């Protein structure tokens, strides 16, 4: 499930190509693309 | 606040439908007085789609994250006065989003405690004072300008650059009106003893003999002006003779300006083309309005005896500089200077833009009457249509 | 979103489905095994048979809100489990049927199939008026040719019981009215469901069996009480029954009859609306907070609107910002006791007073005709005097 | 992204001298009239800067 | 019996006033001539709308207006005007239902319908809702708080509520509900909702929402937004002067947000209430610096910075009360407020 957080309500949601770019819990129009459990390698320097 | 004084200073912009009627042909009529009584600014709000939506306070965090300006709706109570009062029309017009200063009396963060401020995703200590324009943080740089309202004695080769018989000596007073709009006034001592006064109108410069502006301010005797300048100083043969050159020279140039009113008629007649008062004002009104708008505006309207006294003080300081009994000052010394604050510049530019906007309405009436003359100043339709035909987005 | 024949096919289909949903709550409701289920299925299989034949571009099928319950009604009679008025009141009171709102579907999609000409005109359009409900049953029987197909139609010694207990359940009056029914009530034979009134003007042949049962019921009471020469039913006894009657709570039933009264009809219960005996008021709001919860779920009124609505309901937490009331046979018992002291112009007046009341009750569960009922009454009145 | 005119899935390439890390991706529907198609996205790059020869102190 | 939450079953009622209006423009014309859907919009364009209030009540004291007409009505003269409009009502009577033929022939005789259109509608949803309404109106007419709240809470859950009594019984029910909520919240939620900052009046057949008791944000005040401010100042008064405070400021800045557009824009209590809130903020500061010279024996306490903060206000309030008078505000009995304010000044001395 892709995730997008409301910039002003913190409410998690799962946007679709068929929905309005808006927080369904607040009504804000700014959404942060959520981080997920995804592997990244790092040189410890 | 300063801005309401500014719009009180812009006054009126009148336009006549040449108001036909078929004195109504050489006095005609039907006046239309357009002005702005109040100017209100509202804190940033955003309502959804378009109308009916519940408004929400808009925060700077939003404008920065969004990369947009941080605008407040600019509104102004328009006064549409017809025939000096036959009909007044009030209108609150929205002039687009005016960028508001942070932590100002127009930013939601003006009164937030650090705790709430953090609750709004801000630097717990954010001083503010700057503007979010297209998301880019800009502040208006403060500027060092001549200390207002006080005559600064300057020797400048520009003064000679005016022409023959010009000396270097001169006085510069930067009169600023209550609204902080400025008007620089200069006095020049000619080699001929003549003194000429520099000023600026429609940002073009204009020169007038000072004895004209003196006889224009107040009805007075020649002995009152002479006594105004030299006074008890009866021993300055230097000043006695230069001042006799001045007054006698005016008697040479204008033997026919016998009284102050006639002088005002001469000023109105010579500036009527440019003060845009015509088809409405008499040469007495245009002349007096000029005095009121140019000469020592820091003293204000009806300060005409006081403005007279001050102008005489500048003449005395000018001759004391000429002799050399006093040093000239230094424009570049911090001693002689004051600070144009960014917000004050903001208020001035707003005042000027609202002046142009009303002038723009006047232009819109001119075009309408020049392609149809279809409609009378009374129509409510006319108010809505004309207003909807000029551009009013001063916020942008 | 389609017009014509295939629009009709799904209109058809949707009608298909809701009836099936209706039937299974039926089983859970009564729990009367494969039997109730399969008879109902072939009944509509039979109904469908006819629809296909006059097809081509036949769109007369647009069966009504009532067609479905008429179907379940006839199927039940085949089996002969219950009654009509009781079934109807029970159904309205508990919304047992999915009858009144057609959003259930399983269509979300059938909905969008453009409720167009049809499916929109499906599920919950309005409540039954006059014969706007027994007439359809006759039409169904005609298309169905139901009487030939199914046994013992409109029967039920159970409706009589329901009726006596209904109020002045004068144990003896079950046998009284059963006897007059015995009498000229179809030559002492259980009234069968009327025929397939094929004709479209649906005349008041007045053969709907029950309608006549209630008529005999009423008649019996006043005839019986209007010539109890032996004086078996005391003067002061008749008004006592009507007295005790004076409304009262209901272990579910009377609350239901209030819910049916509230279809604001001919103003016989309208005022009950007004009065609404205190709590009756309360258990009413209880049944509203439970059973018009389905009410609904705006979609496409900007998410924002929805949010606002939620907030509103929000700032209205509400729902709470002897188990007390009693069952049916409890109430029945206690008014049977409230009259337990048993052992001229006025009594005639009292008798008329009482009869108007039952007229209210029996009439109120059903399509009434504050005249037809009367017309019905008139009819058998005439039937009777051929001794 | 996809433009129907090209019937192609196109991409915006990153053009820089150094690697970065994505700090935030912000979806912008705001101040818009509808714009639900999400045509504006702001992406923040995190470039680590180790003290290095040539750095001023 | 009470006023229902819903758009009126638009079926027969819409063709009944087709016939009503069409007759009124027909008979209306010939009568005016002798004096020498579309028709319904034209009838309102011949009469001028209901301003933002209720009944175009306006004085009764200016223009003489001589209306002796002359009884000018000779049964014979009425039947000269009427004989031709009725035959032209027929043609569209043919096309109308038998119920609407009789309804027209009743109102054209001057009979009025004792059959309330909201006493026949037979729709489930609607059915109840009329149940819904009278039950809550009969329950507030006996102050039943615990039951009136349940009926109100269900009435808004059913799809048929336009603010309406939603707000006018939704506020008292919360004043009578000693428990949860301050009509205020509900009042400020209403304000957020029906700002209607758009100046819409007249034009179309408002027959779904008339009651200037919902609508505005144009010019025509909203009365729940005026009630929100009035309830808010009364909510500020209780147990003030007997950081967590703010309310009398919250109300000074929430009235600011406005400063005319529609409310500022229109005059009165808008100005007058804001002030009244402002006048109360002046007392509280004279009390908090009043009793026995401020609190007591003198102030020495840096003389009085507090008197100057109060005199600024008193001078400011008098500006708000004056602009509310000047701009046509009949609401304020100036004589009493000026005497109170001067006798109060005499406390600040
Ligand atoms: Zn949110």
């Amino acid at each position: 499930t892709l995730k997008y957080i409301c910039a002003e309500c913190s409410s998690k949601l799962s946007l679709s190509r068929t929905d309005a770019v808006r927080c369904k819990d607040c009504g804000h129009r700014i959404l942060l693309k959520a981080r997920t459990k995804r592997l990244v390698q790092f040189e410890a320097r | 606040g300063l801005l309401n004084l500014g719009v009180k200073d812009i006054g009126e912009k009148v336009i006549f439908d040449g108001k036909p009627l078929n004195s109504n042909s050489g006095y005609l009529g039907n006046k239309l007085s357009v002005s702005v009584e109040q100017v209100s600014i509202a804190k940033p709000m955003s309502n959804d789609g378009v109308s009916s939506a519940v408004e929400r306070k808009v925060y700077p965090s939003e404008s920065r994250q969004r990369l947009t300006s941080y605008r407040g709706k600019l509104l102004l109570k328009l006064k549409w006065s017809v025939n000096n009062g036959e009909e007044n029309l009030f209108e609150v017009r929205d002039c687009g989003g005016l960028p508001v200063m942070l932590q100002s009396n127009r930013c939601h963060l003006n009164k937030m405690s650090p705790y709430e401020l953090v609750q709004h995703k801000e630097e717990s200590d954010e001083i503010g004072g700057y503007f979010i324009v297209n998301g880019i943080e800009k502040l208006i740089r403060m500027l060092i300008v001549q200390r207002r309202n006080h005559p600064m004695a300057i020797i400048r080769p520009s003064f000679a650059n005016r022409g023959a018989s010009y000396s270097h000596y001169g006085i510069q007073i930067r009169s600023v009106r209550p609204d902080q709009t400025s008007q620089t006034n200069v006095l020049h001592y000619l080699n001929d003893g003549q003194v000429t006064f520099r000023f600026s109108w429609r940002k073009n410069e204009y020169l007038v003999p000072v004895v004209m502006i003196l006889k224009a301010l107040c009805h007075t005797s020649d002995r009152e002006i002479f006594d105004g300048i030299i006074g008890n100083d009866v021993k300055d043969s230097f000043l006695t003779d230069r001042l006799e050159l001045l007054l006698r020279g005016f008697k040479k140039r204008y033997p026919h300006l016998q009284n102050r009113t006639q002088v005002l008629q001469y000023l109105g007649d010579k500036f009527r083309v440019v003060f845009q008062a015509s088809p409405d004002q008499s040469d007495l009104e245009v002349g007096q309005e000029v005095l009121d708008r140019i000469v020592l505006v820091h003293l204000g309207k009806d300060g005409s005896q006081d403005k007279f006294r001050m102008l005489l003080f500048m003449i005395r300081k000018l001759y004391s500089l000429v002799a050399g009994e006093c040093s000239p000052d230094n424009p570049d010394a911090t001693q002689h200077q004051e600070v144009l604050l960014g917000g004050f510049l903001y208020g001035m530019i707003l005042k000027e833009k609202i002046d142009e906007y009303l002038q723009n309405i006047i232009a819109q009436v001119r075009m309408d009457i020049n392609r149809g003359m279809a409609i009378n100043f009374k129509d409510k339709r006319y108010m809505s249509r004309v207003l909807m035909r000029v551009n009013e987005n001063i916020g942008s | 979103k389609l017009i014509g024949h295939e629009a009709k096919l799904l209109f058809l289909k949707s009608f298909q489905f809701i009836l099936k949903r209706q039937i299974r709550w039926l089983i859970t409701e009564m729990r009367f095994p494969k039997e109730f289920e399969h008879v109902a299925k072939i009944i509509w299989l039979k109904i469908l048979k006819t629809i296909n034949d006059q097809p081509q571009e036949e769109l007369k099928l647009q069966l009504h809100m009532t067609s479905t319950i008429s179907i379940l009604y006839l199927a039940s009679t085949h089996l002969s489990l219950p009654v009509y008025t009781c079934d109807y009141i029970k159904w309205i009171c508990t919304a047992k049927m999915p009858y009144f709102q057609a959003s259930e579907i399983l269509p979300k999609s059938w909905r969008i199939q453009l409720p167009n000409y049809y499916v929109s005109i499906l599920e919950g359009s309005i409540s039954p008026f006059n014969g706007q409900l027994y007439n359809k049953i006759a039409l169904t029987c005609g298309m169905i040719h139901f009487k030939e197909f199914f046994n013992s139609e409109i029967s039920c010694q159970g409706l009589l019981l329901k009726l006596v207990m209904q109020c002045a359940l004068p144990p003896e009056f079950y046998f009284y009215t059963k006897q007059v029914i015995e009498f000229e009530e179809t030559d002492i034979r259980n009234l069968t469901l009327w025929e397939r009134t094929d004709e479209r003007h649906t005349g008041r042949v007045s053969n709907h069996a029950e309608l006549r049962v209630l008529s005999y019921f009423m008649l019996t009471i006043n005839w019986m009480l209007s010539f109890d020469r032996d004086r078996q039913y005391p003067l002061k006894w008749i008004l006592s029954l009507t007295e005790s009657l004076t409304q009262r709570t209901t272990t579910s039933e009377s609350i239901g009859r209030n819910i049916v009264k509230v279809v604001y009809p001919d103003k016989p219960t309208s005022s009950d609306y007004f009065q609404w005996s205190e709590e009756e008021t309360l258990e009413f709001l209880k049944w509203m907070e439970k059973q018009f919860l389905p009410t609904q779920t705006s979609m496409e009124m900007t998410i924002d609107q929805k949010i606002a609505r939620r907030k509103l309901y929000k700032i209205f937490p509400l729902d709470r910002e002897d188990t007390h009331q009693l069952t049916f046979i409890e109430d029945l018992q206690e008014r049977y006791a409230k009259q337990t002291p048993f052992f001229p112009p006025a009594r005639k007046e009292a008798i008329g007073r009482l009869l108007t009341h039952i007229a209210s009750q029996l009439l109120v569960d059903f399509a009434i005709s504050k005249e037809q009922l009367k017309d019905c009454i008139s009819r058998i009145k005439n039937a009777c005097l051929h001794r | 992204y996809f433009d129907d005119t090209l019937n192609k899935t196109k991409i915006k390439t990153y053009h820089s001298s150094e690697p970065a890390y994505i700090e935030e991706v912000n979806l912008i529907g705001d101040e818009s009239n509808k714009f639900q198609e999400l045509q504006t996205v702001s992406i923040k790059y995190r470039i680590r800067r180790t003290p290095q020869i040539g750095d001023k102190f | 019996m009470f006023e229902v939450p819903i758009t009126l079953t638009n079926r027969k009622f819409a063709q009944r006033r087709k016939l009503k209006y069409q007759y009124i423009n027909y008979i209306s014309r010939r009568f005016d001539r002798i004096s020498k859907s579309d028709e319904e919009r034209k009838f309102w364009k011949k009469y001028e709308k209901p301003e933002k209030s209720f009944e175009i009540w306006r004085t009764v004291s200016s223009q003489n207006k001589q209306p002796i007409n002359k009884q000018k009505m000779t049964y014979h003269n009425f039947k000269k005007i009427e004989k031709i409009p009725l035959r032209k009502m027929e043609i569209p009577l043919l096309h109308c239902t038998k119920e609407n033929k009789l309804y027209f022939q009743s109102i054209s005789r001057g009979l009025e319908p004792l059959k309330t259109s909201t006493s026949e509608v037979r729709n489930y949803r609607t059915r109840h809702i009329v149940t819904l309404t009278d039950l809550l109106h009969l329950n507030v007419s006996r102050h039943n708080w615990s039951l009136a709240y349940k009926i109100f809470a269900t009435l808004i859950r059913i799809p048929g509520v336009q603010i309406k009594s939603l707000w006018g019984i939704g506020v008292e029910i919360l004043d009578n509900l000693s428990n949860s909520s301050s009509g205020l919240d509900f009042l400020q939620w209403m304000c957020q909702i029906y700002s209607s900052k758009s100046r819409f009046v007249q034009n179309i057949n408002y027959r779904s929402i008339v009651p200037p008791f919902q609508t505005g944000s144009r010019t025509h005040t909203a009365k729940f937004a005026i009630t929100y401010l009035w309830s808010s100042l009364i909510n500020c008064q209780k147990s003030m002067e007997p950081t967590e405070n703010d309310l009398l400021q919250e109300l000074i800045d929430k009235i600011s947000e406005w400063v005319l557009t529609p409310p500022f824009m229109e005059d009165a209590e808008v100005w007058f209430i804001y002030a009244s809130c402002h006048l109360l903020k002046a007392d509280t500061l004279s009390r908090q610096f009043v009793n026995d010279n401020k609190n007591n024996d003198l102030i020495g306490l840096d003389r009085d910075i507090k008197i100057n903060q109060v005199i600024k206000h008193i001078h400011y309030v008098r500006t708000f009360l004056k602009i509310c008078l000047d701009k046509g505000g009949f609401a304020v009995p100036s004589r009493l407020i000026e005497n109170q304010l001067k006798s109060f000044e005499s406390r600040l001395y």
